[PDB]
RNA sequence: UCUGAGAGUUUGAUCCUGGCUCAGGAUUAACGCUGGCGGCAUGCCUAAUACAUGCAAGUCGAUCGAAAGUAGUAAUACUUUAGAGGCGAACGGGUGAGUAACACGUAUCCAAUCUACCUUAUAAUGGGGGAUAACUAGUUGAAAGACUAGCUAAUACCGCAUAAGAACUUUGGUUCGAAUCAAAGUUGAAAGGACCUGCAAGGGUUCGUUAUUUGAUGAGGGUGCGCCAUAUCAGCUAGUUGGUGGGGUAACGGCCUACCAAGGCAAUGACGUGUAGCUAUGCUGAGAAGUAGAAUAGCCACAAUGGGACUGAGACACGGCCCAUACUCCUACGGGAGGCAGCAGUAGGGAAUUUUUCACAAUGAGCGAAAGCUUGAUGGAGCAAUGCCGCGUGAACGAUGAAGGUCUUUAAGAUUGUAAAGUUCUUUUAUUUGGGAAGAAUGACUUUAGCAGGUAAUGGCUAGAGUUUGACUGUACCAUUUUGAAUAAGUGACGACUAACUAUGUGCCAGCAGUCGCGGUAAUACAUAGGUCGCAAGCGUUAUCCGGAUUUAUUGGGCGUAAAGCAAGCGCAGGCGGAUUGAAAAGUCUGGUGUUAAAGGCAGCUGCUUAACAGUUGUAUGCAUUGGAAAC
RNA sequence: GGUCUUGUAGCUCAGUCGGUAGAGCAACGGUCUGAAGAACCGUGUGUCGGCAGUUCGAUUCUGCCCGAGACCACCA
């Protein structure tokens, strides 16, 4: 929303990037990336991968697994 | 819009004009006192000022201060 | 009034109209709660005397409370 | 959670028995296998002092089958009173409505007492109860709500019901009272207040 | 507030069939001007209906709309249905909102293939005994060419199954009626008496839950989002809950207020052209041409089976057969929903006509009920025609 | 009397130092998954961005001419008011941009101050003048309106006089910068409306009148202090400093003016500069404190921007006025019109923060004899799992355990699992039925009974009789009021941290990850599945603060080899000071007094079907004053 | 709803006015190497967003549709 340009990790399985898509973000330090402490809420926007996210879709939001 | 806006706008002009006119009817007496000093003009100034000092047209405490000033400077002569 | 929602309460106060309700109270004359309409009012019974003797009409509910006590026929002689 | 659901699924893990023998026994064979097939040979995975504090929390909490919000709230309320907070709390923890109804000889289970209080079939001091979370004090009357006497379960329970030594009832009128303040010996000594009270680091 | 009406003049929906240069704008002005005298409050617009560039200047209708005009006995709403090929859907929605109408066929600018297809679709959806008016009898007042226009109008009506030999075609020209000549003003009276029969009164009912066909989407200054259309069935009032259905997840919303043409109304019932300011909705979320419903009503269906008679070229249809992977567009009174013609087994290449039982799946779930008569179009022309027989989903 | 949680991690391991991380609470919280209900409190922080509409201020005709209307042939009577006059208009509502200061307070000086109304008390409620509003006639412009000439009311406005008492002068006396008193001088007060009693004359009722006297009320100023970061911010202030005079403020004041001079501020921080509504308070803590100064409250600032003036008790006034500016709109293109930081509502923003709702029933306000009036204040209703709370989603029984998911890597048996089918049993909610409160021991209304000055009437006051105005209410609630398990469980984790294992696949690929860490070939870790576990109508994570962290240490540190003793000396200001004698008691302890509102802290109690919340009382702290001690 | 751009492989692009679907990389196998990188390469990878006409199988000549996207749709 500000003019800043920040690098982040692509969370969740799969990819639905469209080169200037809209992404709903999240923090989160990860030590495999030097100084990266940002992520995305993968699952509620134009990017919809996260196939069978059936253990935790509180993160990476998706429809409740039909039982 | 308050209902009593246009009505009071039309009304208060008379009060303003009356106050403005009555102030100078005392200012002329004060200037006459400047021109020549005597007890008669002091009495005339007090008589004309007691009208406006009664109301809010001339501040009553300010009127007291000014009348004290006038009677004090007259006592000098 | 001032109190819990759906719990009508109006504490008795000698407040001036220049001060809004829930603002600063000048002198809270005990309290009142219309949640029980048999007896729920209390006052100091001493403020009434010269807090009436020096004017400054408080909240209008003091008159009806005075009716429960008949304060006029014992105060008119002091008044004049 | 508001309920417990399965009952001996907690008796298996906690070594729990409210009937003091029959909450794990006489169902073909009293078995000590923990919930799940993973009961080969266990002594401690992370079982420790904190783990047994959690266990005792889940035991005392679920031997009344209540929620954590109510339990934390009542502990916070007891923090406002003085004296030995542990014993006063345990007496209060034993002094609400549903535990009393269970101990009057009237409820087959505290779950049944909760259901009957929910169903509006319990009357306390001429005040109909919709929530069993009242904290009772000496000098209270608990009756049967006679219009609901048609229940056979309450009939069966009331006659041969176990009456606790500190609250007393009459089945000729189906009415009872909290007579006195109980003593510790009436309750099992396996429980210790220390576990739960020192377990309190959240509040 | 926005000048609450008191609905006391009963409503009948009326429309137009044909093309511009028939005097269409002049006819729309003339009907209202004439009926204003014999009936109070018949508001008129000639260029005041026009509100946008190329509708100011060119004068054609691109975003079709309605005109209100009332009499001392009845109220009427006239739908400005267009010709102007590639605007055919804009006419379909008019025919989707339609109980009665005036077939505009002038003695000079007579029926063209566009009007042929217009009458084809009007018959195909099902219109009760449509009323016809013969226009432009002032200029080029003919004796046999007028007979020609009438005879081919009746023939075109009969080609679709109408009783064209008995369809009333009132002669005259509303241009001179608006100009001030009673000789042509009385012809509008003759037309409206011919309208009194064969153009029925819709039954405003309470038993049906609800149904709304969207005509446009509207936003007010300082108030919110208004969705307007026609209430096909169902009773309504202010404060009720309505669901958006089709092309979107079924989403619940609260109505803020019921109006008709920018001013609030008494109560919405079946067959009422109205609108509604809604609570917490977006003009983007709602779309022009969407179906509405309330919870506990008819389910939206993607795939269903019906009996469809395709459009023969002999009557103005396809000149070649259609495939199974063929992708025409269906119409449920609001939208051009696309669905492949999943013809039954052994049938993949099916020629026009030949009423046959076929099943089709749609790209969007639309509420379908049996007995509902609709059309099928693709490529700019009508390719299929039938009514729902069974719902499978 | 009063309160105390830990853990891993440097390396080969270890001891020491040490950061980091986590386990925990709180949020205008949104978001993610999911979601029955009620009580309860709050609900746009962003763009102090613009914003149709309504309403946010109207009321008084018993203050007035006059207008219109109706009952009346009239006489008139009555209703409202086009308008004048009066009252309130400055209460209130909401946004903290701004201001780092007498702003917020605190304790105080106001011998430096006023104070519409309202209280106490004293004197009367005179005679005149001039009118115009309103209106009539007309032009012009779209209106904004103005002007040309007439016509009448008031308690509208203004002379004259009486003016006790006042105020200002002169003079006299009077006590500790003030003030009372004796005399005179100057000058100043109004009003009528309705009405009883009257043949009338008049007396008078009642609202008010003026000069008055008492108050309080509020306002304002000032003092000592306290509360940001900041000297890689040392000179700054020319009305600034002091003095004289004058002008202006409710009061005094370089507040200002002209003159005479050069002083004033600051190294113990003038000021430079970034940010800021302050406080009570809310979270954490055992504490001081850190946190934010949510929501409300006290106070203060402003009202599109910048000035300015009227009136009024006070305003330059959110919704009054002029000008200029910017926007917007209308336009006859010449000129006019508007200020939701008033409520809701919309557009832009954000991830988002309730309805363009009902009643003025109740509180409260004023305007009014009264009637009655409005009241985006207020009470409500509705939206949001916004937060907490209450509460269901069935009870018991049911066996070596139905099928079946899995396993032991199959055939047992176990787990799921009393889980199940099933025996009945049932309803807070749900569902039909009728009843049903209180809130209105409000206020006035009318008569009745009684009291008082006053009598010849009244009027004023007190008790009872009735009418009442209920928004919510159909509320809460209940009688098998009819039926009914029916109306309802997800979420995350299971390697150690920090409670929660098996199978498959996968092979440092996918990805999980605060830590170590897992998958380059049998992953406790990753993806999924079964089982287990934990919180639950919510669960988790996000982001901020706090705890843990006693980890800049008053509580609560060291300066040898982990940061830290200056390279040393001289040494100003300054800090720290031998013993004995005396004084005061400044500081200090301490008792009493006033204040630090209230809410909120605490304890009891009460309504809260139980708690949330609200109310009852008591309930500290700091400052000032006063009585004690010399221990220091 | 229309004024118009656009969807060619797994991705990006080339493809006489109808004769024909391919490059670069993602990426499978060989050469490969003590093992690993590097490595030269052969693939597979499409009726061209989906449908209706025309004829010489139509991206190719057009039209229609689905979706995204530069204008107009209370709107003085």
């Amino acid at each position: 929303t500000n003019g800043f340009e920040v690098l982040t990790y692509i969370p969740g399985e799969g990819h639905n990037l469209q080169e200037h898509s809209v992404t709903l973000l999240r923090g989160g330090r990860v030590k495999d990336l030097p100084g990266v402490r940002y992520h995305i809420v993968r699952g509620t926007l134009d990017t919809v991968g996260v196939e069978k996210r059936r253990q935790q879709r509180s993160a990476y939001g998706a429809k409740k697994p039909k039982a | 819009n308050i209902k009593s806006n246009e009505k009071r706008l039309r009304q208060n002009i008379k009060r303003n004009l009356n106050n403005k006119g009555q102030k100078t009817k005392l200012k002329t007496n004060v200037k006459n006192f400047h021109k020549e000093i005597n007890l008669d003009n002091l009495g005339n100034v007090y008589s004309q000022a007691d009208r406006l000092a009664r109301k809010g047209i001339i501040s009553t405490n300010r009127a007291r201060r000014l009348k004290s000033r006038n009677v004090a400077v007259l006592n000098k002569t | 009034r001032m109190g819990r929602v759906h719990y009508p309460t109006y504490r008795i106060v000698a407040v001036d109209s220049r001060v809004k309700r829930d603002g600063k109270y000048i002198a809270l004359i005990g309290h009142l709660n219309p949640a029980l309409k048999e007896n729920k009012c209390k006052i100091d019974e001493a403020v009434a005397l010269e807090w009436l003797n020096k004017g400054a009409k408080p909240t209008d509910t003091v008159r009806s409370l005075f009716s429960q006590t008949g304060l006029w026929k014992k105060f008119v002689e002091s008044k004049k | 959670m508001k309920y417990t659901g399965s009952i001996f699924k907690r008796s298996r893990r906690l070594g729990f028995s409210l009937l003091e023998n029959n909450k794990e026994f006489s169902k073909g064979k009293k078995r000590k296998t923990i919930p799940g097939q993973h009961g080969n040979r266990f002594r401690s995975s992370t079982m420790s002092g904190y783990a047994q504090q959690l266990q005792e929390k889940q035991r005392m909490q679920y031997m009344y089958g209540i929620t954590d919000k109510q339990f934390r709230r009542l502990f916070r309320l007891v923090l406002k009173q003085r004296g030995n907070l542990a014993v006063n709390l345990f007496r209060v923890l034993e002094s609400r409505l549903d535990n009393i109804v269970y101990r009057m000889g009237f409820a087959p289970t505290r779950r049944s007492a909760r259901q009957l209080v929910n169903h509006g079939h319990v009357l306390l001091n001429d005040r109909t109860v919709d929530t069993p979370s009242i904290i009772l004090n000496p000098g209270d009357k608990v009756r049967l709500k006679a219009k609901t006497i048609k229940i056979p379960i309450v009939k069966a329970a009331s006659e041969s019901g176990v009456v606790s030594p500190f609250v007393e009832t009459n089945n000729k009128t189906f009415e009872g009272t909290y007579v006195r303040f109980p003593e510790r010996s009436e309750l099992p000594a396996g429980i210790n207040e220390s576990y739960v009270v020192e377990w309190y680091k959240r509040l | 507030a926005r000048e609450k009406f008191d609905r006391s003049k009963p409503h009948v929906n009326v429309g137009t069939i044909g093309h511009i240069d028939h005097g269409k704008t002049t006819l729309t002005a003339a009907i209202c001007t004439v009926l204003a005298k014999e009936g109070k409050s018949a508001a008129t617009r000639y260029d005041q209906i026009d509100k946008a560039p190329e509708e100011k200047a060119r004068g054609i209708t691109i975003n079709s709309a309605h005109v209100e005009y009332s009499s001392d006995k009845r109220h009427y709403a006239h739908v400005d249905c267009p010709g102007h090929a590639d605007y055919i859907k804009n006419m379909i929605t008019g025919a989707a909102q339609m109980d009665g109408a005036i077939l505009v066929v002038s003695a000079t600018d007579s029926v063209m293939p566009q009007t042929r297809e217009h009458i084809l679709l009007a018959r195909q959806v099902g219109v009760p005994r449509m009323v016809v008016f013969l226009n432009k009898c002032d200029i080029a007042t003919d004796e046999e060419v007028q007979e020609l226009v009438a005879e081919e109008v009746r023939d075109l009506l009969t080609s679709y199954g109408f009783d064209g030999k008995n369809t009333p075609i009132i002669y005259g020209s509303a241009l001179k009626a608006l100009e001030g000549d009673p000789k042509w003003e009385a012809k509008i009276h003759d037309l409206m008496n011919a309208v009194d029969e064969w153009i029925p009164t819709p039954e405003r009912e309470v038993d049906k839950p609800f149904l709304l066909a969207i005509e446009d989407t509207m936003t007010i200054t300082g108030r919110g989002t208004v969705v307007t259309g026609r209430v096909e069935r169902g009773e309504l009032k202010v404060g009720q809950e309505i669901e958006i259905v089709g092309l979107r997840p079924i989403r619940k919303a609260v109505v803020t207020g019921i109006e008709m043409f920018k001013k609030e109304l008494d109560s919405a019932m079946a067959g009422d052209n109205a609108g509604v300011l809604l609570r917490g909705v977006d003009r983007k979320e709602v779309e022009r041409g969407q179906v509405l419903a309330k919870p506990g009503s008819i389910k939206p269906h993607k795939k269903f089976k019906a009996e469809i008679y395709a459009l023969k070229k002999e009557e103005g249809g396809r000149h070649t057969g259609f495939l199974n992977g063929y992708r025409p567009q269906f119409y449920f009174r609001t939208t051009d929903v696309t669905g492949s013609i999943s013809l039954p087994e052994n049938t993949e290449m099916v020629l026009p006509g030949d009423n046959t039982s076929i099943t089709v799946e749609l790209i969007a779930p639309i509420a379908c009920e049996k007995g509902s008569k609709f059309s099928i179009r693709e490529g700019g022309r009508t390719v299929g025609a039938g009514s729902v027989t069974e719902v499978l989903e």
